[PDB]
DNA sequence: CTGAATATTGTCGGAACCAAGTCTCCATATGGAATTAATAA
DNA sequence: TTATTAATTCCATATGGAGACTTGGTTCCGACAATATTCAG
């Protein structure tokens, strides 16, 4: 760990004689001319506004911010007020609201290196009021330069005075009238305007724009899979909603094979023989399945020393393994080779929430190395005629596999739900020929890469503009 | 107790010869959601 | 008749913290292997 | 005339655990100022 020396003196720089580590990693004595809270911005007292109960107004917590300074507040009404939402209305009517006016910025008090800090911009319409969590600030300088100034730079000075307290780190009014902002980082910024704001105005209608064309990973999986087929996905979800099977004692051991008769069972089948009404090319996967070997997972340390091992959240509705590993041990087993990934290997998560078990995922990443996949992996090497694992993968991914799974995962831990050799080998799915299989394989490889293409632009830009921000500040 | 059988062949036959109907149901909210802070009301799927 | 002190009226400040989301190593059969084995020409 | 079991070892493997670690931020009690009070010199 860090080793510094601090003097007595240095306890006075607070009122509050703080003298934990943390506040002082920071404190070092100071030969720039700096500024202080009181030329920049200014704090505004909070106050609880008159909420009308006709319209219904929009409210938003810390975790409806986001960390790129989004906010998804959620609306709410006096006039349809259930319990559901009930804990937000005793929020409300126990006075931790407040709506901002426009031009200030706030900053969240809990947990600050997540740097969820949001700007009210001076601009647009149905202002959103937030939870008293935040604190308001009055930039005396230009809003959106304070803004900027303060995510981007000065996230650690900010981070450096939240205190914990046996529990959650926070900050107070205090700790912000405390901080010691520097001269030269902001008045360079400031005095290059004009043209700072105009390129990052243009960046951020930029993002807007490729944000407002995103669709997510399982939409475009579910939608060509919905395309082929006919399957009308308004119904189905309709069906699912029913919680009231009742089969007869006849019908237990068809196919059963373990005289299973639970309920997610008998839900199963109802929904299976719904999805099938018109699809008629389906055969059992137990006769395409060569091997179910499972994989590995000793005791490991997060960034070991040693052979890297993945986990459960590698695997993503697309279908290619992440190949990111986290995780790594030192133990050997006299058989690592039978353990280790190889290209074009099928993948099945074994052990997750209901609704995140079974899914599926081909290599396709030419890696040198020797990674582990752990015992919560099953590998189904299969015949590389009729199947075409991607098409297999994808399948899986989509509803047609996340239904099956969702009603066949066997487990008394419902968090920890787990499929066996046993649902793969008895899973009855729809295998259409050969090219047939190609061309789906196809749509949702390329509409997803688009996708990806579009993830990867947002995240350049917004790496461009703060690279843009710290070569104007440091100039 | 079983008498040197699988039981499958042999209760698919037992339950074709004798049946009756059996009742399935889910509830997805109890209405009752406790916390280490205490309990807190819920739609009750069960019961009004 | 100028109090300040107790009925309390609504607001800060913390918390041997704690829900939400979702990712895990391991004890325990187990059976198909081995083994012993008894079939029987 | 042997070599089939079927028991007794023994393996790596499949299965499952009234789980359990990670990350983020939430309620609620206790002060507490400021209501009020409050009787009195």
């Amino acid at each position: 760990g860090l080793i510094q020396r601090r003097n007595f003196s240095t306890f006075a720089s607070e009122p509050s004689v703080r003298f934990d580590f943390n506040y002082m990693k920071s404190v070092t004595p100071t030969t720039e001319e700096y500024y202080t809270y009181k030329s920049l911005f200014e704090v505004v007292p909070s106050t609880v506004p008159t909420l009308d109960e006709s319209e219904p107004f929009k409210y938003a917590e810390i975790g409806h911010v986001s960390k790129n300074g989004e906010v998804f507040p959620v609306t709410l009404s006096f006039e349809d007020r259930d319990e559901l939402n009930e804990d937000l209305f005793k929020k409300i009517e126990k006075g931790d609201i407040f709506l901002p006016e426009r031009g200030n910025i706030l900053i969240s008090a809990i947990r600050p290196y997540l740097n969820k800090i949001v700007l009210i911009k001076e601009d647009d319409k149905t202002d959103i009021y937030f939870t008293k969590a935040f604190i308001q600030i009055k930039p005396l300088i230009n809003s959106r330069i304070l803004y900027y100034a303060l995510r981007t730079i000065f996230s650690e000075k900010i981070n450096a005075v939240s205190r914990q307290g046996k529990g959650y780190p926070t900050l107070k009014e205090d700790d912000l009238k405390t901080i010691q902002f520097s001269k030269k980082v902001i008045d360079n910024l400031l005095a290059k305007e004009e043209e700072l704001i105009s390129n990052i105005d243009a960046l951020e209608k930029d993002i807007k724009e490729l944000k407002s064309i995103q669709r997510s990973k399982k939409e475009i999986v579910d939608e060509v899979f919905s395309s082929h087929f006919n399957i009308n996905m308004v119904e189905l979800m309709a069906l699912d909603s029913q919680r009231r099977v009742d089969v007869g004692l006849s019908s237990i051991s068809s196919l059963n094979s373990t005289i299973r008769y639970s309920y997610r069972w008998n839900k199963m089948k109802l929904i299976q023989k719904y999805l099938y009404r018109d699809i008629d090319c389906i055969e059992p996967l137990g006769k395409y399945i060569l091997s179910s070997n499972n994989g590995w997972s000793p005791e490991s340390v997060v960034g070991g020393e040693g052979i890297p091992i993945l986990g459960q959240e590698h695997l993503e509705f697309d279908g290619v393994l992440n190949v990111s590993p986290t995780k790594a041990t030192t133990k050997t087993k006299n058989n690592m080779e039978n353990f280790f990934i190889q290209e074009g290997d099928l993948f099945i998560s074994r052990g997750n929430t209901v609704d995140l078990v079974g899914l599926a995922c081909v290599v396709e990443t030419e890696v040198t190395e020797d990674i582990i996949y752990p015992d919560l992996y099953i590998r189904l090497k299969i015949d590389e005629k009729v199947i075409h694992k991607k098409y297999l993968a994808l399948l899986f991914n989509s509803f047609f596999g996340r239904l099956y799974f969702k009603y066949v995962s066997k487990g008394k831990n419902q968090t920890m739900v787990k499929i066996s050799s046993n649902e793969l080998l008895n899973y009855y799915l729809p295998i259409p020929p050969m090219e047939e299989q190609l061309e789906i394989v196809g749509k949702i490889e390329e509409q997803i890469g688009a996708q990806n293409e579009i993830e990867k632009q947002i995240e350049e830009k917004r790496n461009q503009i703060r690279v843009i921000i710290e070569e104007t500040a440091r100039s | 107790v079983f008498g040197f059988y699988n039981a499958w062949w042999v209760f698919g036959e037992v339950a074709k010869e004798l049946d009756y109907p059996i009742f399935m149901a889910e509830a997805e909210n109890v209405g009752y959601k406790r916390t280490k802070k205490g309990e807190k009301p819920m739609p009750n799927d069960l019961y009004d």
